[PDB]
């Protein structure tokens, strides 16, 4: 282990701690067709 | 070489179709036109064919555009390039000229990797530390102040 | 999730009660209701001559 | 499925959520959810996201 | 530094200021008349610059207006009487 | 067939660049009789500042390009003449371009000679009316003054702009220098042409 | 009337053309990167079921059978090669796409629209006016242009106002032939440095000239306007005024107003919209339109033309890098399609 | 002689600036807000509202949202646009002051 | 949903061409804002219908996908296998009593008055009216030899939003479809009036559905025994060339 | 399916029992050495509503409740002490610290949770 290990790849601290991010109040479920809501409306 | 010109191995014959104005002012579409379509390219060769028109000499290669034409022929061989990668299921024509503008802004083809953003960016430390390496910007910055 | 034995897999969408569903003259009705468009694109044949030849071993009892 | 909440298990580290639905952390908006976001000019969301919902925080700099 | 606009802008610029106290519109005296231009394009009116027709758009928003002041008072007096019945349930 | 371009366009690259010819002109078969027998051609051309032009062509196989010194004292001994020198055009095989002590001879030529543009081209450059071809849009050099009201009306600087060297093909024939501006027309198939604005900068030779 | 797979590929709801001949006709020849079945098996045979340098097409993917019909084992095979590959080329068009997506960005991303509607990066011009036009791609719309296929002889018997005996319709006409001449001359040129790229008289501008007027006569009572010289006079000035004071719309009213000098390169980003409104508003065209409905026409022009610019600070980096990086996802999904 | 390091260079406090205002006649940028520029109006102004809820609009609405994009139409709204033209080395911050009660509004409603 | 037993995330059909989705498994995100701020921008700038025109190729992104493409096709078609496509008062009102706009009138119509599609359409298209003049995707010149196609549904004629003949499919109504209906009620009269035409439209061609049927079988996917003898007469002619 | 013939000897994570089967009307060879799994489901091929567009299916509400598709799904929770220093019980308020937010200590009998009861969100 090293500082600048942490740094490179995908896991690394650029590409997952500062251009990416964990937030919360947040939902993921798995999407369903339904022909009664509006294009612009999610059930 | 022995008949032919350096850098083509293959030479075919196609039909093109294409506009021209007559006496009468009409633009009328002309279908039986001839024209080579070769396999590799050598824009330098066939230029200096006379039995091959030098001023519509069309190639598919960038490098090779910007090395006879310049930077602005070379920023409309970009715009072609893509255009034919993107099929006709492709993206507005203004995006393609980000790609062009952005690659030819500084009067050489620059790329979209590493080496190019060094070139357009240089002093974009961050930006650049982000894309590829980290540990090898963060350390030529230092040193360069 | 469910799926056929094609490959054509699908998510269940709606539930209808036994009133509710489509019934033949003869009260056959569906347990699954999936759409016509599946077939075209993917050529899952075999599903549609599974359905044909099954039809048929029901009611021979085969 | 999941949801969350406003708060819960942080990373030591970083100060961010923990992740997915097996450590009751948070859910991932990536690299390329900023790209979009950034794209339509939503910054104020970011700011939201990014910041307020996942680490923001205050530093004093001379 | 703007003067005096012509004849069918003076006329729009009256509809606009009849509209102000009727619709969420303020008249303003650009020389460009840009803004005039981007509130009967909100109004989903643009009509007046060519018709003469404009008194039926006045009249169709004096009732837009009433119809959302009624529905206004009536989720007032609704939620009013909920939160009375809540407090009601709650002691 | 590169030396027959090269006897036509460099004449017609003469006339575009509005110079007036000093030397009277020779048959093809004497201009490539003397490029075989010396080595190089030379034309020479007057400025409407009465600035001289003379154009260097060199074979391929000829001594001046393998050996050092002989380009070494061809310039010299062409760089002190009573003449109202202003550039010197070097028209080489491509090649020669990537000889490392050609362009050291170029470079110390160009160090010892502050005031006169010494510049290195391939055959290819001078083989087309390079304005003529269809894929290259509208180079037009403007004045300094031009630029600057352009500039102030955009509040930019000149390391603002878009780029172009001036060995590029274009520029060359127009004959930028580095600190120039060409404006350029080129085809859009958005707003059915365009105008741009380009800083001129240092060759890459 | 009644087949149901028919009407789904028919109407496009789902399917096409060699999807039913596959169910129904047969498969064909399966071609590998444009060429068939190379021989993996020992020296010139495709499989164990076929001899050595076998002559027969069969051998060489030519699937004779259909769906409905049912394939052999070999043709099974020889189908599941060319199966393989759709599986293959799917999972290459997410990895190998957001190899090249990412690096499109990194580069492109620093571009952003400043308040003169040019492209920078932070002090450096990457384009003079975003897309040369200065507009939004969601707000284009495909008009077609008139003049363009006409010969110089129907040109005037178009275009040419025979009613009144002045000088001004003469240079009308000249306009309109002259902006024929140059549209013609730059896009003949567009279709000489490239492949396949032929000349077309309809482009993408963002104000549907043709419609606005078409939409005014319907609302219009006035039906066939009597003949007036000083109304037809009067339109002509004010569509020419009007394309000669366009370009503003890239800075402002106030400048407008003030009538200071435009750029050059404004008056070339007009240069369309100028074409088609000499066009759609020429004395032909706008015989029954009163002096007052022709200011709605040019007020209505202008309002759609500034709706349609690009907004300040957009980063359009981002938004060329995605239009370009998506397209690349169905380019690798046909990656056995080609040489 | 390139000698040691003084107390001249190696600041990192930038100098301060001063505002160039363009005059009004003299502006190029649009007189029309942007998408951009409106949205930003109305969620500042809804978040003041939040905040402080002293607003002048004659007519009543029961969410800050609408309150601000009431009063961005009927042009009320107590906030101005500076558009930051060019920061000059030797100081000058040349901006643009645009007033959104005098602009279009590119929103709908 | 107030449905406890619903655990998943519904959205129109029409909406899956924003995000590339489908409903094999997909699973997608979502959260709400709460800050003042970032609601006010979600409605305003990140709102759907800001990209029912794509940025990417300037085109119409949604439409009608998979089941109002065909079912617009089968009620704007001239001529049933049951007769000529019209339906009486009863059945032309249950058509728009799930569109979620206003209804029409029809009043001016006797219990045992026929109403065609077109007609029906026409009362959804005068709120919009509009004007468009194409080849549907159900004309085709490759099937023209062995199809008789009728002479009103190969050409689809729209103007002031009265549907004059042709039939709506893929071309007009289809999702992606550049100068499409949708793409110009959105130039005229706003990307969102074109979303809730796309949801009307979707019910009038779901709703006919409801009662006129559709299906496919196996035997729409058998030849003939004389065809399938015309078939590999054809391929033995290839096999004979090669 | 029916994943595993011993499955109530077994503790498994993640595992579903689904309590029908059915051979196929048009079985295969492969169902000689391997237990088919699934139903013998009545399908419409047709347009119902528009629920059943891009790759969805309607299902009828009686087929589920009368055990269709429907099985039992198995979870498991191992738990290690270390040694002498931990032990199995249920804590006391006055004694023990920080006790989870929310949490349900009531339903611990001699440390574990009784064998039938329902465990929802929040208990221990």
């Amino acid at each position: 282990p090293s500082i600048m290990r942490r740094l490179p790849r995908k896991e690394g601290r650029i590409r997952k701690s500062l251009l990416g991010s964990q937030v919360w109040s947040i939902s993921r479920s798995t999407i369903c067709g339904n022909s009664d809501l509006h294009l612009d409306e999610v059930g | 070489t022995i008949r032919g010109i350096p850098g083509i191995k293959n030479a075919n014959v196609v039909k093109l179709m294409r506009h021209r104005v007559d006496a009468q002012g009409k633009l009328v579409r002309l279908d039986n036109i001839y024209a080579i379509k070769t396999n590799g390219t050598n824009i330098f060769g066939a230029m200096l064919d006379d039995n091959i028109d030098p001023y519509t000499i069309v190639s598919s290669s960038i490098g090779d555009t910007m090395e006879l034409y310049g930077i602005e022929a070379a920023r409309q061989k970009i715009i072609s390039e893509i255009r034919t990668v993107m099929g006709d299921k492709g993206p507005n024509h203004r995006h393609l000229l980000m790609y062009a503008d952005l690659m030819t802004r500084t009067g050489q083809v620059t790329s979209l990797e590493k080496a190019g953003l060094n070139a357009r960016e240089p002093s974009n430390v961050l930006l650049r530390m982000a894309l590829s390496s980290p540990v090898q910007v963060l350390t030529d910055a230092a040193v360069d102040s | 999730k469910m799926s056929s034995r094609s490959g054509n897999k699908g998510i269940a969408a709606l539930a209808l009660p036994t009133s509710d569903m489509p019934f033949t003259e003869d009260g056959l009705q569906p347990d699954l209701i999936v759409n016509p468009h599946s077939h075209p694109s993917r050529m899952t044949n075999g599903q549609m001559i599974e359905t044909t030849v099954g039809l048929a071993n029901a009611l021979q009892g085969v | 499925r999941y949801a969350v909440a406003s708060y819960g298990p942080t990373d030591a580290l970083t100060g961010q959520p923990l992740d997915g639905k097996r450590s009751h952390g948070g859910l991932r908006l990536g690299e390329m959810e900023h790209w979009v976001l950034t794209a339509q000019g939503a910054m104020q969301t970011i700011i939201e996201k990014s910041h307020d919902d996942s680490d923001g925080c205050i530093s004093y700099i001379c | 530094e703007e003067i005096e606009p012509e004849e069918n802008i003076k006329r729009v610029i009256f509809f606009l200021k009849e509209l102000s106290t009727m619709y969420s519109v303020s008249p303003v005296f650009t020389s460009g008349y840009m803004p005039l231009l981007y509130d009967l394009y909100r109004a989903g009116y643009l009509e007046v610059l060519w018709n003469p027709v404009e008194q039926k758009f006045l009249q169709h928003a004096e009732q837009r207006e009433k119809e959302q002041m009624i529905l206004q008072q009536v989720d007032m007096k609704l939620t009013e009487v909920i939160t009375q019945a809540r407090q009601y349930f709650k002691i | 067939m590169a030396m027959q371009k090269l006897f036509t366009y460099i004449y017609e690259f003469i006339e575009y660049r509005k110079m007036v010819l000093l030397e009277e002109k020779v048959p093809y078969d004497k201009f490539v009789q003397m490029v075989l027998n010396t080595g190089f051609f030379r034309i020479n051309a007057e400025t409407l500042n009465h600035g001289i032009v003379s154009v260097f062509i060199f074979g391929a196989n000829g001594k001046y390009v393998h050996h050092g010194g002989d380009m070494r004292t061809l310039l010299t001994n062409t760089l002190n003449e009573k003449k109202h020198y202003e550039e010197l055009i070097l028209i080489v095989d491509k090649p020669v371009l990537s000889k490392k002590n050609i362009l050291d001879i170029i470079v110390e030529q160009r160090a010892a000679n502050p005031t006169i543009v010494i510049n290195i081209y391939p055959y290819h450059l001078f083989c087309i009316n390079i304005p003529k071809v269809s894929a290259i849009p509208k180079h037009k050099l403007i004045t300094q003054e031009e630029a600057q009201e352009f500039l102030g009306r955009e509040y930019l600087q000149p390391q603002d702009l878009m780029q172009i060297s001036a060995s590029d093909p274009p520029v060359v024939w127009l004959g930028g220098r580095p600190g120039d501006f060409v404006q350029i027309e080129r085809p859009s198939e958005t707003a059915m042409h365009a105008v741009v604005i380009r800083f001129i900068t240092k060759s890459k030779i | 009337e009644t087949n149901g797979l028919f009407q789904m590929v028919a109407t496009g709801a789902k399917g096409s053309n060699p999807n039913m001949i596959h169910i129904m006709a047969g498969i064909g020849q399966i071609e590998i990167n444009t060429q068939r079945i190379q021989p993996q098996f020992s020296f010139g045979r495709t499989l164990v079921y076929y001899p050595r340098f076998a002559l027969e097409a069969q051998a060489y993917g030519f699937i004779c059978n259909s769906y409905i019909a049912g394939l052999t084992s070999p043709e099974f095979i020889f189908g599941e090669m060319n199966g393989r590959f759709d599986l293959i080329n799917k999972a290459l068009s997410t990895s190998s796409t957001g190899y090249a997506n990412r690096k499109a960005i990194f580069g492109l991303q620093s571009c952003i629209v400043d308040y003169y509607r040019r492209v920078s990066i932070d002090t450096r011009l990457v384009q003079q006016l975003y897309g040369e036009d200065g507009l939004d791609a969601r707000q284009l719309e495909t008009v077609r242009f008139e003049t363009i296929m006409l010969s110089d002889q129907e040109l005037e018997d178009k275009f040419k106002y025979t009613g009144i005996q002045s000088p001004l319709f003469e240079e009308e006409f000249s306009r309109l032939k002259k902006d024929r001449d140059k549209y013609r001359q730059i896009f003949l040129n567009v279709e000489n440095f490239n492949f396949s790229q032929l000349l077309t008289d309809v482009r993408q501008v963002p104000v549907n000239v043709a419609s606005i007027v078409k939409n005014i006569l319907l609302s219009s009572t006035s039906g066939v306007l009597p003949f007036d010289e000083k109304s037809i006079l009067q339109k002509y000035a004010m569509v020419k005024t009007f394309c000669k004071n366009l370009p503003y719309v890239f800075i402002n009213n106030i400048q407008e107003r003030l009538q200071t000098p435009i750029p050059v390169y404004l008056k070339r980003a007009a240069s369309l919209m100028r074409m088609l409104i000499r066009i759609e508003l020429a004395t032909v065209k706008t015989l029954n339109i009163t002096c007052e409905q022709m200011s709605a026409i040019l007020d209505l022009i202008r309002l759609q033309y500034t709706q349609s610019l690009i907004n300040y600070g957009e980063a359009v980096g981002i938004l060329a890098a995605q239009s370009v990086s998506e397209p690349l996802t169905q380019y690798m999904l046909d990656s056995h399609h080609r040489s | 002689i390139v000698e040691s390091p003084s107390i001249c260079e190696g600041f990192v406090q930038a100098s301060s600036q001063t505002l160039v205002i363009i005059p009004d006649n003299e502006r190029i940028t649009s007189n029309v807000l942007t998408t951009f520029e409106a949205t930003r109006l109305v969620a500042v102004r809804a978040q003041q509202l939040a905040i402080n809820g002293s607003t002048m609009l004659k007519k009543k609405y029961s969410s800050p949202i609408d309150i601000a994009k009431q009063e961005l139409f009927n042009r009320k709204i107590p906030l101005l646009v500076m558009r930051c033209i060019k920061v000059t080395p030797e100081g000058q911050k040349i901006v643009e002051i645009w007033n959104p009660r005098e602009m279009g509004i590119p929103l709908l409603d | 949903l107030e449905n406890p037993k619903i655990s998943t995330f519904q959205m129109n059909v029409s909406a899956c061409a924003w995000y590339n989705a489908d409903f094999d498994g997909d699973q997608m995100n979502l959260w709400v804002p709460w800050s003042v701020m970032s609601r006010v921008e979600a409605e305003l700038l990140c709102s759907v219908r800001n990209w029912f025109i794509s940025t990417k190729s300037s085109g119409p992104v949604n439409g009608q996908v998979q089941d109002s493409t065909v079912g617009s096709f089968l009620l704007t078609r001239t001529n049933t296998p049951m007769g000529k496509n019209v339906m009486n008062k009863l059945h032309a009102m249950g058509l728009f009593q799930t569109t979620q706009t206003d209804p029409p009138c029809f009043a001016n119509y006797s219990p045992t008055d026929l109403l065609d599609g077109k007609s029906v359409v026409s009362m959804l298209l005068r709120q919009t009216p509009i004007n468009y003049q194409r080849a549907p995707t159900w004309y085709s010149e490759v099937y023209a030899p062995y199809m008789h196609y009728n002479k009103q549904d190969i050409s689809t004629q729209i103007r002031n939003g009265e549907l004059i003949e042709g039939v709506l499919d893929k071309k007009a109504v289809g999702a992606g479809s550049s100068g499409g209906i949708y793409h110009l009620i959105s130039r005229r009269y706003g990307p969102q009036q074109a979303l809730k035409m796309i949801f009307a439209t979707q019910q009038l061609a779901l709703n006919y559905v409801r009662n006129a049927g559709f299906t496919v079988s196996t035997a729409d996917m058998l030849l003939t025994p004389e065809a399938h003898q015309e078939v590999q007469e054809i391929i033995n002619e290839l096999l004979l060339e090669s | 399916g029916w994943y595993c013939f011993s499955w109530p000897y077994r503790v498994d994570m993640n595992r579903f029992f689904q309590f029908y089967n059915e051979m196929p009307l048009v079985k295969t060879i492969a169902h000689n050495y391997v237990i088919p799994n699934g139903l013998n489901t009545i399908v419409a091929y047709m347009i119902y509503g528009g629920y059943n567009q891009e790759d969805s299916v309607i299902v009828s509400q009686s087929f589920i409740d009368r055990g269709g598709f429907a099985g039992t799904f198995y979870r498991e929770e191992k738990v290690e002490l270390e040694s002498d220093i931990e032990s199995f019980g249920k804590p006391d308020p006055l004694i023990t610290k920080n006790l989870k937010p929310g949490a349900n200590y009531e339903k611990l009998v001699d440390g574990f949770v009784p064998v039938g009861t329902v465990v929802k969100k929040g208990d221990i």
